[PDB]
RNA sequence: GGCGUAAAGCGCACGCAGGCGGUUUGUUAAGUCAGAUGUGAAAUCCCCGGGCUCAACCUGGGAACUGCAUCUGAUACUGGCAAGCUUGAGUCUCGUAGAGGGGGGUAGAAUUCCAGGUGUAGCGGUGAAAUGCGUAGAGAUCUGGAGGAAUACCGGUGGCGAAGGCGGCCCCCUGGACGAAGACUGACGCUCAGGUGCGAAAGCGUGGGGAGCAAACAGGAUUAGAUACCCUGGUAGUCCACGCCGUAAACGAUGUCGACUUGGAGGUUGUGCCCUUGAGGCGUGGCUUCCGGAGCUAACGCGUUAAGUCGACCGCCUGGGGA
RNA sequence: UUAGCUAGUAGGUGGGGUAACGGCUCACCUAGGCGACGAUCCCUAGCUGGUCUGAGAGGAUGACCAGCCACACUGGAACU
């Protein structure tokens, strides 16, 4: 059903970038959060806020070029169905180098760009093309 | 329970004890008359060669045409009528044998 | 199901007040009750397979929450499989 | 397709 | 890589094992990741060299051997334990709609049979005729009775059901669906190989039942022959009980569940508010058909009920024929 | 189009046994053991370091070189 919650993230991300909406809603989790972030500082979105304690409900801003998709697409990689992990010196780019690969480790989540001064390796989450 | 079967093939040859040949047949059940016009099938029948030329007109269906001369001698009785109604139903099966078309 | 007084009375019989109506204890027995209601009846109509699907999923949603009592807290699971007649 | 079906049974090459 | 039509989604449903799983915190460090040790024989391959006049070939060292074991670490994610939370999934109450199923009665046309009455030469049938029936009075009409099976109109891309399917009315037993207001349990969930049950009609076993329709067959036309077509009859079967058989162009030719993404013409079913100022106005859920944008597609077309973008799991296909 | 297999079989006691542990063997005791994560049965095959093909992942194979196991007309047995 909703078993991979970060896929119903990048569905909703995907659907309202193409269909020029301005902004989307969406449940919110740790997780969720803990990848927004990374977008935002990353120039793919603009804003992030939570609304609701005991039902979170996270937000996001979208974000154009001139009426363009500046998040053209995105790949979910890693899956409840299929677990996807690599090494320190295995971490695959994104259209060699110019997109970024989200990579969950023990020091929070960061870049396969910001793993190189890490040293570290895990769970890749999407192909943020 | 009231039909005949085709089993045997085509035309097997064999000999005679005394001379000539033999040829056997299918099991037909077919009338191809596409050959020619139906001056020939006046030309088919035997006792029907010497009543020619006795009708009213030159041409004739022998059928609808008044003073058939070869319809006179079916009502006299030296032409049986049940070759004549037969003669008139082959001219009746070209009138539906015909309707799409053949050619050789 | 049943009526007014047979279903709240048994709320009452296995909840502690009149509220607790949504526990899994109370819809055991909302299933316990009609399973024994319908004893008689799909014995005269062998013929309903229609409501026979409605029978095998009352068995099947049953089964389902003995389950979930099972593995979390084994004390109320061991009262109630004898205080309504289960485990055959 | 699904990663999990091939699990039981991979495919079978002629 | 595909499964609407090119080969392919089991006819459908339940459900074990198995796979997978919302959200918050703590813990374990299992999986994973970091580092290190030991090891992964040599030769081969790769890097830089040397030597044989050159090359092939031989050879130095390094790299590689993406492996495995152990130890020290990190705790974001997955897993286990512990405590939870409520939007997932459930429970209650008040209700509404429906050919949902089973059982038992009952109605009136129509068909045929039988009884009686009036009444006469054809009825019947077809393109045209014949078989057939009828002066023992057919047919037609009217009265009365018997039996059998089906429910006109309502009735409609209308409704219900997992599907095949389901239609007079009424009672009884009983299944699910949906809506309103709250209360309550706290992931109790999704999915399914074997397994289990349902499952159009034909057909089979046993015993009833018999109008009409009707395989085989009888008879008459048709015809080259008529076996079929057409017509007059007619058994099995069609009906019920008790089983069995489990296959269909069982089709939406689309497996199920969940999340989102511009919309219209409507239909059906509710509910909230509103000069009730009309069966209306304004919203808002459940179900359903026809159009159509983006997008997708081999094209046809699909297009908020996807065949759009995705996740979870299962089935199935690998040139045609053989099969 | 192989679903149940297995009685020295699974475990224990004691004795015997080999260079060493052990159903390795014997009496007794227990009824378990294995198996849908493929037991058992049938067919085929020496394996590996490698070679070859391929961008890679994979795929096919095991001659010469090297490592190991098995075998020495067929079958069985023991001595040294
Ligand atoms: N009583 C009887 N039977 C006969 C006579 N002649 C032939 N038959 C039978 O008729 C049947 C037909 O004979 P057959 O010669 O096979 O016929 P056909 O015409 O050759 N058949 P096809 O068209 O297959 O070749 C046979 O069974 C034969 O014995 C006869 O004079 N009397
Ligand atoms: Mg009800
Ligand atoms: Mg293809
Ligand atoms: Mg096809
Ligand atoms: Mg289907
Ligand atoms: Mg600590
Ligand atoms: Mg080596
Ligand atoms: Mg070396
Ligand atoms: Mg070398
Ligand atoms: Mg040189
Ligand atoms: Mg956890
Ligand atoms: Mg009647
Ligand atoms: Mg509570
Ligand atoms: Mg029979
Ligand atoms: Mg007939
Ligand atoms: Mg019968
Ligand atoms: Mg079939
Ligand atoms: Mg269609
Ligand atoms: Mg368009
Ligand atoms: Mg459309
Ligand atoms: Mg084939
Ligand atoms: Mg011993
Ligand atoms: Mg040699
Ligand atoms: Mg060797
Ligand atoms: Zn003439």
């Amino acid at each position: 059903s909703m078993q991979d919650p970060i896929a119903d993230m990048l569905t909703r991300i995907r659907n309202g970038q193409a269909a020029n909406k301005a902004a989307v809603t969406m449940p919110s989790s740790k997780l969720k959060v803990a990848i927004a972030n990374v977008l935002k500082e990353e120039g793919f979105i603009e804003d992030f806020k939570v609304e609701g304690d005991t039902k979170p409900e996270l937000e996001l801003t979208l974000k154009y070029f001139q009426g363009k998709a500046v998040v053209e697409s995105i790949q979910r990689v890693s899956r409840p169905g299929l677990r996807i992990y690599k090494r320190k010196d295995e971490l695959p780019k994104v259209m060699a180098g110019l997109g970024i690969a989200v990579v969950s480790t023990s020091k929070g989540v960061m870049t396969d760009r910001a793993a190189r001064q890490a040293g570290l390796g895990g769970e890749i989450i999407c192909y943020v093309a | 329970s009231g039909l005949g079967q085709h089993t045997t093939t085509a035309a097997r040859l064999y000999h005679f004890p005394h001379g000539g040949d033999v040829i056997d047949s299918p099991g037909v059940r077919e009338f191809g008359l596409w050959h020619l016009e139906p001056e020939q099938i006046t030309q088919g029948f035997v006792e029907f060669h010497d009543y020619l030329g006795l009708c009213k007109y030159r041409d004739c269906k022998h059928d609808t045409d008044p003073g058939c001369a070869i319809r006179e001698a079916v009502e006299e009785g030296k032409i049986a009528e049940t070759r004549f109604e037969n003669y008139h139903r082959i001219l009746e099966s070209m009138a539906q044998v015909k309707t799409r078309k053949n050619f050789s | 199901s049943l009526s007014t007084e047979a279903t709240a009375k048994i709320v009452s019989e296995f909840g502690r007040d009149a509220n607790d109506t949504g526990s899994t204890e109370v819809q055991v027995a909302l299933l316990t009750a009609q399973i024994n209601h319908l004893q008689g009846h799909f014995a005269e109509h062998k013929k309903d397979h229609h409501s026979r699907r409605g029978l095998l999923r009352m068995v099947s949603q049953r089964r389902k929450l003995l389950d979930y009592l099972k593995r979390k807290d084994v004390a109320r699971y061991t009262q109630l499989i004898e205080r309504l007649g289960l485990r055959r | 397709a699904t990663v999990n079906q091939l699990v039981r049974k991979p495919r079978a090459r002629k």
